[PDB]
RNA sequence: CCCGGCGAGGGGAGUGAAAAAGAACCUGAAACCGUGUACGUACAAGCAGUGGGAGCACGCUUAGGCGUGUGACUGCGUACC
RNA sequence: UGUAACGGGGCUAAACCAUGCACCGAAGCUGCGGCAGCGACGCGCGUUGUUGGGUAGGGGAGCGUUCUGUAAGCCUGCGAAGGUGUGCUGUGAGGCAUGCUGGAGGUAUCAGAAGUGCGAAUGCUGACAUAAGUAACGAUAAAGCGGGUGAAAAGCCC
């Protein structure tokens, strides 16, 4: 059984003890989230899609980590304008166990 | 005063040609190529984030609509009949039930059909 | 730099860079583009500032019990024995003596130690006074300071 | 680096002249 | 997650038989090449041929409309001065019936190596009968 | 036990005498100074000599019956080239390279 | 109050104009001089 | 007539892929001396074909 | 002591803390040129990267994903001053 | 030069005119995370709004290098600088640790001073490439053989 569920601006094909990797959030690492916007569950035949919500879908998970994603380098180069910008990023994210999936 | 540049000159060549590893030929160890190199894949690494966020919808969008035929709808006519009905999912999970799941992508091809209805 | 003022070869012609000066900076064993002069680093000072600084340092010596402030200090002889066994004595061991009559044998005795230096009260510097950890004074001196800054 | 270079020498063929 | 690509190790390939016979050219020439290519299935990648072996028949009774069975002319140069050789329609499907089905589906194909292989996939018989009963071409409607 | 014999600023180019050395790679010693024997190279004659000191030197220091050696590793390396003038038309100078080789040559049983 | 914790106030010491030092500079290349012409030229300048 | 651009060494070693030398196919055993030769050719010793065709 | 032309050069032995401190001698970068190993490469068109990405080899602490190396195929892409 | 006046394949619509409803489509807009500038508002931070493509050029704030004091301190033969890998780390210039190499120097901090940063200048000096194992080996008066010496003889001796 899986489910899908819309965190941190993208939407998750998740199964209860799949680690996924959201978006940032402003969790502590022992603490539990529930995401209740299921967008749809699915068991073999039985298919929930919801509209926009499974009526009662909840999606328990355990903040698992928290940390910054690999350094990009952002490199800008105007060619024969005397231009060259350079910048890095480590984009936060945070780590989260699907505890478990709720119909 | 006088100072000398070796020390500092090397680590900054020796950074640049570090980036340029795998390159061919002068690409990878002489510096004024190397350094050539490194600067236009960083404006290619940029220029690509932003493409790879068309590519894939792009796959999605032919995956969902090879799956959506498959079904007896076109993607154009289940997209409109996912709104209609309400359905929110991204076409990133369409594409992945599509391939995944065909009983669960044939649930929501028959939901937009009936929206449409 | 020595040398000629011969152009190293003709303006043109020869395919190559045209030079002018063997001596040129851009070429080995040539001339620096801005060679060094014997320079004088010497800044002004006002003579108000540079008293009202060492006010200011004297006041931190205070507040900091930096200044031991004592009535007399000498030793009988001009050995450094003594004076070690003197500042051991009174628990100091870098320290700035300024006396009022600077004495010779307390001149001689501190010579060969570092840490210790003895001057009189017209030869206290700012650098010296903020150096060393403490600045033994003898009553003469603080005076003689106190009116010279006054 | 590189010597210093030479002065005229013969010449196989003359330049042409564009006029 | 990241998406699934397919992997050519893996793809399940089919194999139909097509009949020409009456077909236009190019609108069955898209079918052909969409098919070729794998667009007809879920699990298409660009860079992978998940395409399906697909057998024409009767090459030469494709139909073509308005004036483009005496019109329709096939250029090719032949890397020599003044080497331009032109072929029309009728001309090709006389002397080479199967050209005609596979020009259309080759320049309809993606151009690079995985294009060629796709290219592969496609049978093209002039008549009504092929040798592949082995691989037990699957009927199919175009 | 890896014996080597080493011919350092051997004058020849290391390309030529890589020639030679990329035919006795991995033969027997015994194979090896056969084909030497009849190259018609000077290289062969240098590289002859590495291989024969190579396998005395297997004998002598380190009692390794010959019938068993082979030329493991044989590589040649660039060695200090010879600076000189050859002067040429119209009092123009083109300096030539006289290029040496350091010629190493490795026997063992194994 | 030591050697190594007098500071000076700030504002009173101001970095430089280091020319023709790279493009992150921005005194780079020309050095403020802009492009050709008599007062880019080295002992330039028409007289006051 | 000179170089537009400087070739590349992989280019340098692709035209010497040619320049390989081959050893000798195989040495002929002379019946009465044993030694080893070119074939066709007398043995250092001077026997061809077992007989001593030159002295010393 | 051994190979070698009573060679050059080298292999041992010995000296030294060290001989890859052996006199072409402190350290010993880079260009450049090799030997070995892993992967790719002989139906394939272009600034040689970048974004995807299969397979293979290797080392890992579930038998596991991961890390490292390589990179078929594919989107985009005509150096720098 | 070659089809060469739809980009191509192909098209009788996959052309065109009308009407309508979907969908695709950008670094635009939105969502989610993060950073910075500026202005308001409260209490130093918070909160709210808004802005952040840049050549010449202006303004601001930094990194690193050598040298002086701090330092007769600190680190260092239980391995300094330099070299060369690796891992981590900051928005950047960087920083930190560590294997190996190296074999005696190095230097926190906060200040001070500069011969303080290079890819270009047909730049200068040295080194090493490419063409390339290519052209050429300098009068077309000319050599052949035997013997000798030698590790080796077309070239030396007879
Ligand atoms: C050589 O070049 C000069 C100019 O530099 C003249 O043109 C001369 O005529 C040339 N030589 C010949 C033989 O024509
Ligand atoms: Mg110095
Ligand atoms: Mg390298
Ligand atoms: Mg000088
Ligand atoms: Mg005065
Ligand atoms: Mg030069
Ligand atoms: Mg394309
Ligand atoms: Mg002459
Ligand atoms: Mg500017
Ligand atoms: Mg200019
Ligand atoms: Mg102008
Ligand atoms: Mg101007
Ligand atoms: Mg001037
Ligand atoms: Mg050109
Ligand atoms: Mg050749
Ligand atoms: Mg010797
Ligand atoms: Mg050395
Ligand atoms: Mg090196
Ligand atoms: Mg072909
Ligand atoms: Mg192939
Ligand atoms: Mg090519
Ligand atoms: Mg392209
Ligand atoms: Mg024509
Ligand atoms: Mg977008
Ligand atoms: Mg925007
Ligand atoms: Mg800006
Ligand atoms: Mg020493
Ligand atoms: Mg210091
Ligand atoms: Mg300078
Ligand atoms: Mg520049
Ligand atoms: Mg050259
Ligand atoms: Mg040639
Ligand atoms: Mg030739
Ligand atoms: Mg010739
Ligand atoms: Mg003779
Ligand atoms: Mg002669
Ligand atoms: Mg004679």
């Amino acid at each position: 059984m899986y489910a899908v569920f819309q965190s941190g601006g993208k939407q998750h094909r998740v199964s209860e003890g799949q680690t996924v990797r959201l978006e940032k959030l402003d969790i502590a690492t022992g603490e539990t989230v529930e995401f209740a916007e299921v967008l749809m569950i699915a068991n073999g035949e039985e298919v929930k899609i919801g509209v926009p919500f499974v009526d009662g879908g909840v999606i328990k998970a355990e903040v698992v980590a928290h940390g910054r994603g690999e350094k990009v380098k952002i490199v800008k180069f105007r060619r024969r304008k005397h231009y060259r910008k350079q910048q890095g990023h480590r984009q936060w994210f945070t780590d989260v166990k699907i505890t478990g999936i709720s119909a | 005063a006088r100072v000398k540049r070796g020390v500092i000159a090397r680590a900054r060549h020796k950074k640049i040609l570090k980036q340029a590893k795998g390159y061919y030929g002068a690409r990878s160890r002489v510096y004024r190529v190397a350094f050539q190199a490194v600067i236009k894949a960083g404006q290619y690494a940029y220029r690509d984030r932003r493409q790879r966020k068309r590519q894939f919808r792009q796959l999605w969008i032919a995956r969902i609509n090879a799956a959506a035929r498959q079904n007896g709808i076109s993607y154009s006519k289940f997209i409109n009949g996912l709104k209609k009905a309400s359905v929110e999912i991204d076409r990133k999970i369409l594409a992945d039930i599509a391939v995944f799941d065909k009983v669960a992508f044939t649930a929501l091809v028959e939901k937009a059909k009936a929206a449409l209805a | 730099v020595t040398g000629s003022g011969k152009k190293p070869w003709r303006q043109k012609g020869t395919g190559r860079a045209r030079s002018g000066s063997i001596k040129s900076p851009i070429w080995r064993s040539g001339g620096v583009t801005f060679a060094a002069r014997p320079q004088d680093h010497s800044q002004k000072v006002n003579k108000k500032m540079y008293r009202g600084a060492l006010k200011s340092i004297l006041s931190e010596l205070v507040r900091q019990d930096r200044l031991i402030v004592v009535e007399k200090f000498s030793v009988e002889a001009p050995k450094t024995k003594l004076l070690a066994q003197k500042l051991k004595d009174m628990a100091l061991e870098d320290v700035l003596i300024i006396t009022g009559e600077l004495d010779e044998n307390l001149f001689l005795a501190a010579r060969n130690l570092h840490k210790v230096d003895v001057r009189d009260a017209t030869g206290i510097d700012p650098v010296s006074l903020i150096a060393f950890d403490k600045v033994v004074m003898t009553a003469d001196a603080v005076k003689q300071v106190e009116e010279m800054l006054a | 680096g590189k010597p210093r270079p030479y002065s005229p020498r013969p010449t196989s063929h003359p330049r042409p002249i564009r006029v | 997650m990241k998406t699934f690509t397919a992997k050519p190790e893996t793809v399940k390939r089919d194999w139909y038989v097509v009949d020409a016979t009456g077909k236009t050219l190019g609108r069955l020439a898209t079918e052909l090449a969409r098919r070729l290519r794998g667009k007809h299935k879920a699990e298409y990648t660009p860079h992978v041929d998940t395409g399906d072996y697909i057998i024409v028949l009767n090459a030469d009774k494709v139909a073509v409309t308005g004036n483009k069975r005496t019109d329709k002319v096939y250029y090719h140069h032949t890397g020599h001065i003044g080497g331009i050789k032109q072929a029309t329609f009728e001309e090709m499907i006389a002397r080479r019936p199967e050209r005609v089905i596979e020009i259309a589906v080759k320049g309809m194909l993606p151009k690079g190596p995985l294009g060629r292989a796709m290219f592969r996939k496609l049978k093209v018989y002039a008549g009504n009968e092929h040798n592949h009963a082995a691989q037990q071409p699957q009927v199919l409607d175009i | 036990m890896e014996t080597i014999a080493k011919h350092r600023h051997a004058r020849s180019s290391a390309q030529k005498v890589r020639l030679v050395a990329d035919l006795i790679r991995g033969k027997k010693v015994s194979q090896a100074l056969d084909i030497l024997t009849y190259t018609n190279k000077k290289a062969a004659v240098l590289v002859k000599k590495v291989l024969e000191s190579a396998i005395a030197n297997a004998e002598h220091n380190d009692g390794a019956d010959i019938d068993d050696l082979k030329v493991t590793k044989i590589f040649v390396d660039e060695g200090p080239s010879m600076k000189r003038i050859m002067p040429r038309a119209k009092g123009r100078a083109d300096r030539i390279l006289k290029r040496t080789s350091h010629i190493t040559v490795v026997v063992s049983d194994r | 109050m030591r050697l190594n914790t007098l500071s000076p106030a700030e504002g009173s010491k101001k970095a430089g104009k280091r020319l023709g030092r790279g493009i992150g500079s921005g005194l780079g290349k020309t050095g403020g001089r802009g492009h050709k012409g008599q007062k880019s030229r080295s002992g330039g300048g028409v007289r006051r | 007539a000179v170089q537009q651009n400087k070739p590349t060494r992989s280019k340098r070693g692709m035209r010497r892929s040619h320049d390989a030398l081959t050893a000798v196919t195989s040495l002929s055993v002379d019946k009465t001396s044993g030694e080893k030769h070119l074939r066709h050719h007398i043995t250092a010793d001077g026997y061809y074909r077992g007989r001593k065709v030159i002295a010393k």
